[PDB]
């Protein structure tokens, strides 16, 4: 099982004659799937994982940048000295599964270990031709309709104290995100998280947290600058960009006794047509949003955090506020699994 | 040629704020990092937190989450740092720094800027006084006799003094300044030959470019009854 | 957290010999982590070490890292006068308070040529008052200096300033300035400066009278 690198394909269940955006892509760059895949449970195997250096990673990104690059139409781009005016009709969107898949003579080992920390060997490991199927949601700080951690909650860092590496966390529960645009201000919307379900799962995660950072207050608070599109929530939705002050959600502290234990929380959004781009450095204006009522009602399944460095001077405190940015996390979170072997 | 140019020295008053530009040449700025540190007299090196340029992310030391702003301009490479609510004890060099090598670790600190004085002072562009320093009219000539000149109550730093136009240097101790009155003072020494002096002029050149001030002062034997 | 303790915090040395830097952190942080960084006045820090023991590009041979987990250790084989300066334990953000190293070209001990000067027409046509004391060209560097107004120490005033070792006799030069009112230093007759050094059991004393 020598591990290197292959040019992957995909395969998706996209539809030929629809015009959504991403099934239009899929649909000329990827292959049917498999209806029943196999599946070897390979044993007495261990191999070592690597999320942080995955070219499956690198991969997935050059493909996304890709879709959306000849897939939404701003009326002016801008990118580095060029400026570009062309047509913006609205378009069809939202995201479906992509699966990524070994070329011949290759496969994929899927790593099996419920605690899998990101880094490091792996006992119960698999080998599939394709992985599951990826929804590729471009967002910040909340991670988006993804895939679970099957047992406990799981903390993952390059080095987790070293305050330059972004954190993943996996949620193994799902807390629900309704966004709406209600049918004044045309750019006025919100988003509605159950104020338990979040809170009981911030106890949750300061604990996993805590087993990193022994004793040690755990805190949650806002980003602390940036562009808008990681100070606020960003996000897409049926085309239009979405920006929610998500001070709401990072704003308490949790000591070894705060974990020892309806309404909703609301958190103002904007709907922006001038936005920055993730996939290059520039700035693209879009039109002003649809009218009708703009619903889609996500699922919270991961969370993107970065910790303040520097000696807190009260004594022992770690702060955690939301990142995101480089949408290569956000693949990350579901590539962390596998890995591509050249069969021998 | 990887390049981190920053922006000349400022004086500020307590309270006053300040900001600090760093303009990156030689690789692509969108790419690494850049940090900050501060260089106190006698605190030796603190990292302050560092910019993110793909968007602004920012990571803010505890120690200065509210008076500190990171920002940055990727269409001219350079970075930006400002400081609020300076304080009395905020006199320091600031540097801007970015790490080695692509992609690898984020502390190897291989490429610094050259560094931006900042000094906070309540204290505006004063001229020194010049006063000389001469033995106690006896003079038991011994070899040798020492003179002085005490450059006192200037601002800001530096000054220069050269003794008999630079042609004095052997024997020459020209002392680091002290700062109290919120103003700076030196002292300085040659030691000359007793049949130089009084028989030929000592003169104490003194110089301060900020003050538009250039003084001459010799020193004469004191008079006494 | 992570506290980097550098030890000596002083180190006096001669052109020529090993110098040995001491940095130890609170956890452990591996074998490729901890940087090393030199500080001299007028010029940025300078990386010399990262990854504990990799020389960074363009420092020469003679500066070598080591250690593993807690112990690291930043090595001089020879100290050329270029080198002496400040040196920086680095792990992470946080930083060593730093070790300096410091010229002492070895000596045979000598005494100070004490200097007291009272305070010139000049200041004193502008109420101010000066009583300037220089002891020059002594060794070792480690010196004490005492104002006594009127047999009394005086301690309120008094401002010092060291030159570092002398580039030809490898001496060292301290001036001490006390400072007082015009009107307080009419005030008094007797002042006096008292230098103990280490040659002499009894300190050098230079005095004068205001009344001649
Ligand atoms: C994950 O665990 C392995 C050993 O099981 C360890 O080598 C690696 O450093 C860990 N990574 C973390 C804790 O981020
Ligand atoms: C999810 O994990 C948390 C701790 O990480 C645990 O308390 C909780 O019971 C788990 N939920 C499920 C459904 O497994
Ligand atoms: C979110 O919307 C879905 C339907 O789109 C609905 O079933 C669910 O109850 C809603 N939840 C909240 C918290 O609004
Ligand atoms: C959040 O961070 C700010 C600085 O941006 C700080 O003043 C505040 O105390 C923090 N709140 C916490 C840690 O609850
Ligand atoms: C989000 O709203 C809070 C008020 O709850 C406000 O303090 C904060 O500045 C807002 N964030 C942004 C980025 O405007
Ligand atoms: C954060 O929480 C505190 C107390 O929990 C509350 O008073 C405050 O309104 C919240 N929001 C902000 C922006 O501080
Ligand atoms: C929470 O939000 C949903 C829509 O997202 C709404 O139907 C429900 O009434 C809200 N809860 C409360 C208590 O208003
Ligand atoms: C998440 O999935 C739901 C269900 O398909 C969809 O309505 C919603 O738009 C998705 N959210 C994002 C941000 O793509
Ligand atoms: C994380 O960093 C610490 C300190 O630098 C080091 O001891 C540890 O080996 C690192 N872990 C990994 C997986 O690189």
């Amino acid at each position: 099982w020598k591990e290197a690198t292959a040019t992957l394909f995909c395969a998706s269940d996209a539809k030929a004659y629809e015009t959504e955006v991403h099934n239009v892509w899929a649909t000329h760059a990827c292959v049917p799937t498999d209806p029943n895949p196999q599946e070897v449970v390979l044993e007495n195997v261990t191999e070592n994982f690597n999320m942080w250096k995955n070219n499956m990673v690198e991969q997935m990104h050059e493909d996304i940048i890709s879709l959306w690059d000849q897939s939404l139409k701003p009326c002016v781009k801008l990118t580095g000295g060029s400026v570009i005016t062309q047509a913006c009709p609205k378009i069809s969107f939202e995201p479906i599964p992509i699966h990524y898949c070994a070329p011949a003579g290759f496969a994929i080992l899927k790593c099996n270990d419920k605690k899998f920390n990101g880094t490091g060997p792996c006992t119960n490991v698999s080998t599939v031709q394709c992985t599951h199927g990826i929804r590729p949601v471009v967002s910040t700080q909340l991670l988006l309709n993804g895939s679970l951690a099957e047992e406990e909650i799981v903390i993952r860092s390059e080095n987790i104290t070293d305050n330059a590496k972004i954190i993943i966390v996996q949620l193994n529960e799902t807390v629900e995100i309704n966004c709406t645009r209600p049918n004044g201000d045309i750019r006025q919307a919100h988003c509605n998280i159950s104020k338990a379900k979040w809170e009981n799962t911030l106890k949750q995660i300061a604990r996993k947290l805590r087993e990193h950072f022994k004793n040690e207050t755990i805190a949650f608070n806002q980003s602390s600058g940036g562009d808008p599109e990681i100070v606020m929530h960003s996000f897409n939705c049926g085309g239009e960009f979405f920006y929610c002050n998500s001070t709401q959600l990072f704003n308490s502290t949790w000591t070894w006794n705060d974990t020892e234990v309806n309404i909703n929380i609301t958190l103002p959004c904007r709907i922006k047509q001038i936005i920055n781009m993730w996939q290059e450095v520039g700035k693209a204006m879009y039109a002003p949003p649809i009218k009708g009522q703009i619903r889609c009602s996500s699922n919270i399944t991961g969370l993107l955090l970065t910790r303040d460095g520097g000696s807190s001077t009260n004594g022992t405190t770690e702060t955690f506020r939301p990142g995101g940015g480089d949408m290569r996390d956000n693949w990350r979170s579901e590539l962390y699994k596998y890995k591509v072997v050249k069969i021998e | 040629q990887v390049q981190l140019v920053q922006s000349g020295p400022e004086v500020r008053a307590p309270g006053a704020s300040v900001t600090v530009s760093c303009k990156t040449s030689g690789y692509s700025f969108t790419d690494f990092f850049i940090h900050w540190v501060r260089q106190a007299p006698g605190q030796g090196l603190e990292w302050m937190g560092w910019l993110n340029p793909i968007f602004g992310a920012v990571n803010y030391a505890h120690k200065y989450q509210g008076r500190i702003t990171l920002t940055r301009d990727t269409s001219m490479k350079t970075a930006y740092m400002q400081l609020t609510n300076l304080r009395s004890d905020d006199t320091a060099v600031f540097y801007c720094v970015r790490k080695r090598v692509y992609d690898e670790y984020d502390w190897d600190w291989a490429y610094w800027g050259q560094g931006t004085l900042v000094t906070v002072s309540a204290a505006s562009t004063t001229p020194p006084s010049v006063y000389p320093l001469a033995p106690g009219s006896a003079a038991q000539t011994n070899s040798m006799v020492t003179l002085g000149c005490l450059v006192k109550g200037y601002f800001p730093e530096p000054v220069t003094v050269t003794w008999n136009s630079g042609s004095l240097s052997s024997g020459v101790h020209t002392f680091p300044a002290v700062l109290q009155s919120d103003l700076y003072t030196l002292s300085s020494s040659v030691t000359v030959p007793s049949s130089t002096w009084p028989s030929e002029t000592v003169t104490c050149n003194v110089a301060h470019p900020a003050s538009s001030t250039k003084v001459d002062k010799k020193i004469v034997p004191r008079d006494c009854d | 957290e992570i506290v980097l303790t550098q030890s000596p915090g002083i180190l006096s040395l001669s052109p020529g010999e090993r110098a040995t830097l001491s940095c130890r952190t609170s956890q452990d942080v591996g074998s490729n982590s901890l940087a090393w960084y030199q500080e001299k006045p007028g010029q940025a820090p300078r990386l010399l070490v990262y990854g504990a023991s990799n020389r960074a590009t363009g420092v020469p041979d003679r500066f070598s890292g080591g250690g593993s987990g807690t112990d690291f250790t930043l090595t001089i084989s020879r100290l050329e006068p270029e080198d002496f300066a400040v040196y920086y334990c680095q792990q992470y953000e946080y930083f060593g308070r730093g070790t300096k190293v410091q010229v002492d070209i070895k000596r045979t001990d000598a005494a100070p040529t004490v200097s007291i000067f009272p305070p010139s027409s000049e200041q004193l046509t502008s109420g101010g008052a000066s009583v300037v004391c220089f002891l020059n060209n002594f060794y070792p560097k480690d010196i004490n200096v005492k104002w006594k107004i009127d047999g009394s120490e005086r301690q309120n005033g008094v401002l010092n300033s060291w030159t570092d070792q002398d580039s030809k006799d490898s001496t060292y030069s301290m001036s001490s300035t006390l400072t007082l009112t015009k009107d307080e230093y009419e005030r008094h007759n007797s002042y006096t400066c008292e230098a103990t050094h280490k040659t002499s059991t009894s300190p050098i004393v230079k005095s004068f009278n205001r009344n001649e």
